[PDB]
């Protein structure tokens, strides 16, 4: 039983809170309300033989809780960054997450990157090879998630418990 | 739907309580008891947005008294001076009071304050008020009719006092208002309006009043005993507005041991509403907006307080208890460890027992002196302030504040210690989910990230953080039904049986901490006493 905290970062409206819902209760609501500051869960899975821990903050992605973001990495050990395919400023967003998660965070925090609506390639507007790119620089774990079609969302959480 | 307020002085005052309701006890008590009550009231402004009042015994006489709007000046003229032996009429030598004249009294009382409102009122009169207006002054004309064919004369307040202290007047009194029918009817049996002043007409002549005035007028409710159906009636202005307001006042107060029991329309015997001590509660309001009065005897009074002084002095006792334990279970006692309000207002009657046939104007000042300062006393329990605006939302319940986090103009401090809060309560609320299911693993972790909140994010004091953090140590304890405390004596004596520093050394600490401390401006250390 090793024991883990967690933390969602993002810009608002990215599906954070839809991840953790396709994570824990594998469902998906399309009306989902805004996340109030922060809601706290844990869920435990078991890579190997090996039981983990996750202690999960989905947090408040408006800039008011920008200031209320240190109380929920000080003690994190993985951080996911989430933005948005459909908006190339959410991922603009995403690099001053991580950027200030490098200065002020743990030095050994397992941060992962995820572009998110990847079922929206339709309107798609960040490129692929990019955020690849950008993460592969930043020393990051980046994948292509999807909480209305389930994908990458059970795949970006246990890749992160392989570092751990 | 209360907010958190910074002081002039860098503190944390919370939205000052508003009380809507007034109820006053069936007790033994005597009307002087709520004088002082009244006039702390006054002193303090908690009358004027009162919209409901209620009362038993000689409470329902001081409760109908405010609901008719009497100023401040002509009440303490009228309570003052006003003995109810005075206004007892026998049938005759070795019988109870008839209980006609002290209800005849109350009636002069409520026409004489019911006609100088109506002269208030600015003519003409609207359409759907036109007829509210004919009724009262049809019955004010019934009233000064028969009082001008006695030749008492009542405009004044002094003039209803000295009608007392004249036998003549009083007996010509008699005479004239007990004409009036209790119930008129007629074919087809229908039940005609009542030619006295009713609970009801306190409505009417409110609906009257203009909006700036309508304050002065309370919704009155009185409790009586039906000695025929051996339980309590509720007389209010809402449920029996057909029912005169000096006839449930005298029944209220119609104790048996003096009054012959009154007659209900049904023809059922009713006495006192106050032969038990009773507290009515008043229909349509919560518990944390009524300002509740109860006089007690005065070895009743002395005996809780007692025993409140005494539970209170075990607090600090058991907590050195502790500290010299170092170098048996904390249910020990009555801890809350959430916020209620205390609206309980006691009065000490002291000399002026029910026992005591006539009282020195000595010990009759010192009941006042009481039911003052014992309702000043109460009041400035109401009034919450705190160093640091986390302690607020984590004493107070955040079910009981405005939500700050959804308001968009709600001050940044307050804003941010909102959500270091719902923080704290999500890791208390996971400690006692854990414990229930039987892991104890990271009760220690979970504790250390409350605390680190406490000192990084509220970047609290080093002693307002002991408080904080002790506060949050009992609430989980009481959450978990005490699965805290126990699982925190076995680590701890499980680290002496091998001669090491616990963790749960300190926490058990703060969880013997004096509540009384916690929650206090003390800005010492637990040295706190009292
Ligand atoms: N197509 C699509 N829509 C998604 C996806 N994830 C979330 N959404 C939608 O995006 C909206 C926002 O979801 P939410 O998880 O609340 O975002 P958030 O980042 O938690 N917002 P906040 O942080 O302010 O609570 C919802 O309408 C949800 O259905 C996704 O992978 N694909
Ligand atoms: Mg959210």
């Amino acid at each position: 039983i090793c024991q883990f905290k967690l933390v969602l970062l993002g810009e608002s409206a990215v599906g954070k809170s839809s991840l953790v819902l396709r994570f824990v209760k594998g469902q998906f609501h399309e009306y989902q309300e805004s996340t109030i500051g922060a809601a706290f869960l844990t869920q435990t899975v078991c890579l190997d033989d090996t039981t983990v821990k996750f202690e999960i903050w989905d947090t408040a992605g408006l800039e008011r809780y920008h200031s209320l973001a240190p109380m929920y990495y000080r003690g994190a050990q993985a951080a996911i960054v989430v933005y948005d395919i459909t908006n190339t400023d959410t991922f603009a967003r995403a690099k001053n997450w991580v950027k200030e998660l490098q200065r002020q965070a743990s030095p050994n925090i397992v941060i992962a990157l995820a572009g998110n609506k990847a079922d929206l390639a339709s309107k798609r507007a960040v490129e692929f090879q990019e955020a690849q790119a950008y993460a592969d620089d930043n020393s990051l774990l980046f994948m292509e998630t999807s909480a209305k079609t389930a994908m990458n969302v059970n795949e970006i959480f246990m890749a992160i418990a392989k570092k751990l | 739907g209360s907010e958190i307020s910074k002081t002039e002085a860098g503190q944390y005052s919370v939205s000052a309580p508003e009380h809507k309701g007034l109820v006053l006890s069936g007790g033994g008590a005597k009307g002087i008891s709520y004088l002082g009550m009244i006039q702390a009231l006054q002193e303090r402004g908690k009358i004027k947005n009162l919209t409901h009042v209620s009362g038993a015994s000689a409470g329902a006489m001081t409760a109908s008294i405010l609901a008719v709007g009497m100023d401040i000046k002509d009440i303490k003229k009228l309570i003052e001076g006003l003995d109810i032996t005075k206004l007892l009429d026998n049938s005759g030598v070795g019988f109870r009071a008839r209980g006609d004249r002290f209800r005849n009294i109350l009636d002069v009382i409520y026409m004489m304050q019911m006609k100088k409102h109506l002269e208030s009122v600015q003519q003409p009169i609207p359409p759907e008020q036109q007829m509210n207006y004919g009724i009262l002054k049809q019955k004010i004309a019934l009233y000064e009719d028969k009082l001008s064919r006695a030749g008492i004369v009542i405009n004044n307040v002094d003039d209803i006092i000295n009608l007392t202290k004249s036998v003549k007047d009083l007996e010509k009194l008699d005479k004239a208002l007990n004409s009036i029918p209790t119930e008129l009817k007629g074919a087809k049996g229908e039940q005609l309006e009542n030619p006295r002043l009713t609970l009801g007409d306190l409505g009417r002549l409110r609906e009257l009043l203009p909006e700036e005035n309508k304050h002065l007028i309370k919704n009155l409710s009185v409790v009586v005993t039906n000695q025929t159906k051996h339980e309590l009636e509720r007389y209010s202005e809402d449920t029996t507005p057909q029912q005169s307001i000096a006839q449930v006042v005298q029944w209220s107060g119609a104790h048996p041991v003096l009054f012959v029991p009154g007659r209900n329309a049904k023809g059922e015997y009713i006495a006192d509403g106050g032969i038990l001590d009773n507290m009515p509660e008043i229909e349509g309001l919560d518990r944390e907006e009524v300002l509740c009065v109860k006089a007690e005897a005065g070895t009743a009074f002395e005996d809780r307080v007692n025993k409140a002084k005494q539970s209170a002095m075990e607090a600090i006792s058991w907590f050195k208890a502790r500290m010299d334990s170092l170098v048996t279970s904390s249910v020990l006692n009555r801890e809350k460890v959430y916020y209620n309000i205390d609206n309980m207002i006691y009065i000490n009657t002291g000399e002026v027992t029910t026992t005591n046939t006539s009282p020195t104007p000595e010990q009759r000042a010192r009941a006042v002196k009481n039911g003052y300062d014992q309702t000043m006393q109460l009041l400035d329990s109401h009034k919450q302030t705190f160093d640091h605006p986390l302690m607020a939302i984590l004493y107070i319940g955040h079910d009981k504040l405005k939500d700050a986090l959804i308001d968009e103009k709600s001050e940044k401090e307050i804003f941010e210690a909102s959500a270091h809060a719902q923080a704290i309560l999500h890791l208390q609320e996971q400690i006692v989910k854990e414990m229930n299911d039987g892991d104890y693993s990271s009760v220690q972790n979970y504790l250390d990230q409350i605390e680190d909140i406490l000192t990084v994010d509220a970047k609290m004091d080093d002693i307002q953080k002991e408080k904080a953090f002790a506060l949050c140590i009992k609430q989980v304890n009481f959450l978990s039904e005490g699965k805290l405390e126990t699982y925190l004596n076995k680590v701890e004596a499980e680290a002496k049986a091998a001669a090491e520093p616990s963790w749960a050394t300190k926490i058990l600490n703060l969880l013997w901490a004096p509540i009384e401390w916690v929650v206090s401006l003390f800005k010492g250390p637990a040295q706190d006493f009292k």
